[PDB]
RNA sequence: AAAAUUUUAGGAAUAGUUAAUAAUAAUUUAUAAUUUUGAUUAGAUUGUUUUGUUAAUGCUAUUAGAUGGGUGUGGAAAAAUAAAAAAAA
């Protein structure tokens, strides 16, 4: 009544020579169905393998974003912190010759550490980006995320998007628009309403200075307006103002 | 404050104390040793210890109860001193494994370690507050305190060991039917959240099993308690140790059938699935070794090339085993027995019942022999009158007039085995009873110590018990021990009391203490 | 990676976790 | 084909022939184009593959026929988990010229696979050998990257389950420790080996300095499986065995003009 | 300080194709042959002390 | 002729697919 | 820093890789570089003044010594036992 597992054939073979040849082939065990043994820690359980960087171009590049994103409580303050310190990490470590045979597959595997490894991230930064952006940047309607936090995070994501790969290969299964730089528009003016939402955001220090020059070059490289990173009251009073304007007016 | 503890059986190997011969002191006691056992019964334990044969030659007509009643307590003899040696004793491995030879050798091995330790560091027994052995520990220590002189105590290991084999004789299934195996309900996942009710029901198992196999031949039983919780060494027939191996297995307790029903049709589905195998012709010990080196010269079939050269076994000379040789972890033809060692169920090189219901007739014949081997009452009282000694059985003080102490040496007398099942047919007899209570009678402490020291040859050792009282009433803080390969070590620090305790090994670990 | 592991791959009739010998039940 | 060569039995005798006596690569090819076109692969198939890629110490291929079990939905037993983890602790690492031999595994994570291998064995119902947890030591402290929090812990569980400690995966703790700079957990590994008796660590005790006190490219080597340089071994023992420290050298086992025998001596 | 040894002459010359004598020179320490060949061969089985 | 053996009946009728409707 | 001569009976792919740039780039730019005029791994052998044989374009030999770095001393690493080297009167 209990299952009991398919015996192996013994065969022995004596050789015309004298050689005897034993064998224990399981050919019972290569038909029927596989007896299934259930585990003693109540039901059967397996390990994972969805966070092993493999050189397929199929999915995407397991990191850290996965796990943290895979069905979690988006409203923990921590767990937010957490994901955007994560996608920070991934943006700095991310900041080419066209080969006939790696046309029809992708780079070899003893070349996937030259040729594959820039694309696996820069895809990896894009797909990650495209669902984290309204988390990390939420959408004008206390922030879950700081002011100056977000602007480092902005800064990294258009540091990656600028050193994004420029050469499109044939081997490229994706859309080439994927190849391009983001934009980021949207992030640009919400991290300009956090930065005007409170105050004494930029200082006469080094860093403040730098920290101001980056959100110009965003402001000018994204068509966001400067003004939007100074309370409304400083642009009162005024029609339009330029983004040369605003820098010349409140540059330290 | 310290204690000193012997060794077991199972630690012995060939050129034990060979290395420690050079001192004159050791030289001297091994030499009136080798003298007492030529005069004896005239066996080489030199020899034995040295080298390890197949085969010894041995006087004629040794090995009887005629010799065991004649020699009683050193006889002078001298009777036979030339004669020459007709019979012989053999065995399949070496003739050390041998129980009435591994006995003598290994209390010889203990006493020149002693006198080697009391010779280099002038070390001091009488500075350990316990002392206490295993089955043959204990005779052991009796001769390290002096009750009992070195010669006296091979005579009475050579005579016990003698008992044993001839109780296995009388036994009707040969040497091979004997198995001993050491058991692990912590590692064998039997509810290992209450480590007490883990070793519960391992003993509800070996109850359930002797029930069940009580119809037949078949007989299983505990001998020692040595690990309050990882260790459990039982013995028994191949049959009913197969079904218990069967039931200390999680794979066997939910993949067979269960795996959330009682403990008690585990022990039935256990037995029909060995009695099964046993039909389907599985061996009966898988557990002999993987293989031997390959070498062949016929050339006739396996070519010039390989003749005179070993067959490599993998491309890494079996670094890392294939299918075959891990039929233990996947449950293969020979993995699927039984008998099969999986990390609880540790076999043991010994094959004999060390202590179960078989040597109740070899503590009848044993008793008279240490009556007339134990010395006078007046220096045993000189040992009595207030190191203490510490006893196998009830796992406590041995206290001559405690009236605790005599109520709980007669309950262990009168307790039956866990796995012990007896009827019209088994052979028992209340003569250690009667000697005992003839020495409660308070006529000497003689009786009381001789019934005492042959009581254990059947009787399990409450181990676990004699470390508990060791360290928790007497306060030992160092237990140390002496023990040619320092397996007793390891049953010391296993086990969590928290109060932390060292362990040493006398002779091996010199340099450390 | 599931493409690529399932290509030229098909259930069999006795492969299957669920089957039983003989595959049709009624009722050397 | 010919049904001599399509007959399933005569597919798992020759992949376990290969297995045997070729390369990871030859098992993996063949066992990957017998599971495309027919061949049914089972349970026997699979750890006769795992046993060559064990051989061979590598993790993607491991990886790789592990989610193709799970995709084939194969109840694997302990002989599975047993290969895996000894893979992972057999897997190459080097710092050879400022370079490491594997940059794949960082990425790979085998520590992490390792452990939830020992973890799902021990769970199932199989039994749990010293080996295993050796290798997914030696997974968890390599010169490669720092993990010995981890293996502390692996390391105490491994003391109160009265495990046998392997020479191996000692030595590369206490590499891993002193590079991290904890020489008190340096101290208590050194205690622990000296205790047990490792042949390596025989001698080497020392006592107790932190007595006082509660609790609270670098190296240069080169690690490969035993497969590697298993014949060079055989033949050094073959030639001399009575000078272990010789240096096995051309000319002392085939004479001028004539091969060797190993291809690919010292690599 | 026991220094007193002589230089052992361990290495032993063997006969080659036109009788050059080869020496075989013993192993650097700093190699991980010896520290491969002093392990086991077989952990399961061959005893680790 | 080999192929005309019960063997390659058994290993046609293991390699049978099944067709779900 | 070069140029030329470069072995195997049954012969196919090789690779931290070519060029430009610079005291750049583990992440620049480019339609890159090696190879059937025999490459790359593997086997064999210490490379272009040495012999033997013969009348002779041939055939057949030759030796000892340069085997990675990692506080990098020194002019130069050749630096871990090995003389037919007189080395500050």
């Amino acid at each position: 009544v209990p299952r009991r597992i398919p015996g192996t054939t013994k065969v022995t073979y004596t050789n015309k020579k004298g050689r005897t040849f034993s064998f224990s082939v399981p050919v019972s065990e290569l038909t029927h169905p596989q007896v299934t043994l259930e585990s003693a820690a109540g039901t059967w359980r397996e390990m994972d393998t969805s966070f092993c960087e493999l050189g397929d171009i199929e999915d995407d590049m397991p990191s850290p974003v996965d796990e943290c994103l895979r069905g979690g409580s988006s409203l923990d303050k921590r767990l937010i912190q957490e994901v955007r310190e994560r996608f920070v990490s991934f943006c700095r470590e991310y900041v080419s010759t066209i080969l006939s045979t790696e046309l029809n597959a992708g780079p070899d595997y003893e070349h996937y550490d030259r040729r594959l490894r820039r694309k696996r991230h820069w895809l990896a930064i894009r797909h990650r980006f495209e669902d984290v952006r309204y988390v990390i940047w939420p959408d004008v309607v206390n922030p879950s995320l700081t002011a100056g936090e977000m602007l480092e995070a902005l800064l990294w994501l258009d540091a990656a998007s600028t050193f994004c790969v420029r050469k499109v290969h044939p081997s490229d299964l994706g859309d080439k628009s994927e190849f391009l730089p983001l934009d980021l528009q949207r992030e640009v003016e919400v991290v300009a309403c956090h930065a005007r939402r409170d105050l004494d955001f930029f200082d006469p220090s080094a860093t403040s200075l730098e920290q101001f020059t980056a959100c110009a070059a965003l402001c000018v490289n994204h068509r966001v307006p400067f003004s939007l990173f100074f309370p409304a009251q400083d642009v009162c009073g005024d029609a339009s103002v330029s983004t040369g304007q605003c820098i010349v007016a409140n540059a330290p | 404050q310290r204690a000193l503890v012997f060794s077991g059986q199972g630690a012995h190997r060939r050129g034990m104390a060979t290395e420690y011969l050079r001192i004159p002191a050791v030289a001297c006691l091994w030499e009136r040793m080798k003298g007492s056992m030529e005069q004896k019964y005239g066996i080489s334990l030199q020899d034995i210890i040295t080298e390890n044969p197949t085969r010894l030659y041995v006087y004629n007509d040794a090995y009887d109860v005629a010799a065991i009643c004649e020699r009683s307590c050193q006889d002078g003899g001298s009777v036979v001193e030339s004669t020459p040696k007709q019979k012989l004793i053999s065995h399949p491995q070496g003739v050390l494994s041998l129980t009435s030879l591994t006995q003598p050798c290994m209390l010889a091995a203990h006493m020149v370690s002693l006198e080697y330790l009391k010779e280099t560091r002038g070390y001091s027994v009488e500075s350990s507050e316990v002392i206490a052995g295993h089955s043959l520990g204990e005779f052991s220590a009796l001769c390290a305190l002096g009750v009992l002189s070195p010669e006296v105590a091979i005579d009475l290991v050579y005579r016990r060991g003698a008992l044993m084999e001839d109780a296995v004789k009388h036994s009707s299934q040969s040497n091979e039917g004997h198995l001993m195996f050491a058991c692990n309900p912590q590692r064998a996942k039997l509810c290992v959240e209450d480590p007490d009710l883990a070793v519960d029901q391992l003993h509800i198992f070996v109850e359930l099993i002797a029930r069940n196999l009580s119809t037949t031949a078949s007989f299983i039983e505990v001998v020692n308690y040595n690990i309050s919780y990882e260790q459990y060494v039982v013995v028994g027939d191949p049959i009913a140790l197969s079904a218990l191996g069967k039931c200390l297995d999680p794979q066997f307790r939910a993949t067979s059938c269960g795996s959330s029903a009682t403990l008690d049709n585990i022990v039935r589905t256990a037995v029909s699935s060995v009695l099964q195998d046993k039909q389907e012709g599985i061996t009966m010990n898988p557990n002999t070794g993987p293989a031997p080196d390959f070498v062949t010269s016929c050339a006739r079939k396996y070519g010039i090339r390989s003749t005179f050269r070993r067959f490599l076994r993998g491309p890494d000379d079996g670094y890392t085993p294939s299918l075959e040789e891990l039929t233990h972890l996947t449950l293969q033809e020979d993995g699927r027995s039984g008998l099969k060692k999986k990390s609880w169920f540790i076999p043991l090189p010994l094959s004999i019942p060390f202590h179960s219901s078989m040597l109740r007739r070899a503590m009848d014949l044993f008793l008279p022999v240490v009556r007339d081997a134990l010395p006078d009452e007046e220096t045993m009282r000189s040992f009595f009158c207030i190191p203490v000694w510490l006893t196998n059985l009830t796992g406590t003080a041995f206290r001559p007039f405690d009236v605790d102490f005599q109520r709980d040496a007669l309950d262990a007398m009168q307790s039956m085995n866990v796995g012990e099942i007896r009827h019209n047919g088994r052979y028992h007899t209340n003569l250690v009873e009667l000697a005992f209570k003839n020495g409660m009678d308070t006529s000497s402490v003689r009786d009381m110590c001789a019934a005492v020291l042959a009581a254990q040859l059947a009787h399990p050792v409450q181990w676990i018990d004699v470390m508990d009282s060791a360290v928790f009433q007497h306060g030992v803080r160092e237990a140390h021990e002496i023990s040619p390969v320092r397996t007793v070590a390891d049953m010391f620090k296993r086990t969590v009391f928290a109060l932390d305790i060292v362990t040493r090994c006398l002779p091996s670990e010199e340099r450390f203490l | 990676s599931t493409a690529r592991l399932r290509l030229l791959t098909y259930p069999m009739a006795l492969a299957q976790p669920h089957a039983t010998v003989p595959l049709i039940q009624p009722t050397t | 084909t010919d049904p001599v060569r399509r007959d399933p039995t005569e597919f798992l005798r020759v992949l376990r022939r290969m297995s045997r006596t070729t390369s990871w690569q030859k098992t993996m090819l063949f066992a990957s184009k017998g599971r495309m076109v027919g061949y049914r692969l089972t349970r026997e198939h699979y750890n006769t593959v795992l046993f060559s890629q064990s051989l061979w110490g590598r993790a993607l291929e491991i990886v790789r026929v592990v989610r193709a079990m799970q995709e084939d939905k194969v109840q694997p037993n302990g002989a599975t988990y047993y290969y895996i983890v000894n893979g992972m602790g057999n897997a190459d690492h080097g710092w050879n010229y400022d370079f490491r031999i594997n940059r794949r595994l960082e990425k790979i994570q085998h520590w992490r696979v390792a452990l939830e291998a020992l973890e799902a064995c021990e769970a199932n119902g199989f039994d749990s050998t010293d080996t295993m947890h050796n290798s997914a030591l030696i997974t968890l402290v390599i010169p490669g990257f720092n993990r010995w929090q981890q293996a502390s812990l692996l390391l105490q569980r491994m003391l109160r389950e009265d495990r046998r400690m392997h020479p191996t995966m000692v030595k590369f703790y206490h590499d891993c420790l002193v590079r991290n700079n904890r020489p008190r957990e340096a101290s208590s590994l050194m205690r622990l080996a000296a205790e047990r008796g490792v042949h390596g660590y025989e001698d080497k005790w020392e006592a107790d300095v932190y007595k006082g006190r509660p609790l609270d490219t670098e190296i240069n080597s080169v690690f490969r499986p035993r497969v590697y340089r298993q014949l060079w071994y055989k033949w050094q023992h073959i030639a001399n065995r009575y000078r272990p420290t010789a240096a096995l050298k051309r000319r002392q086992l085939a004479p001028r003009d004539s091969p060797t025998g190993i291809p690919g001596f010292y690599r | 300080a026991p220094h007193v040894l002589e230089k052992p002459k361990r290495v032993d010359c063997l006969r080659i194709h036109r009788n050059r004598p080869l020496l075989l020179h013993p192993m650097k320490d700093n190699n991980k042959l010896l520290e491969l060949s002093k392990l086991p061969a077989r952990p399961e089985f061959d005893s680790w002390t | 002729a080999v192929a005309n053996l019960p063997f390659a009946k058994m290993i046609r009728v293991g390699m049978l697919p099944e067709l779900k409707s």
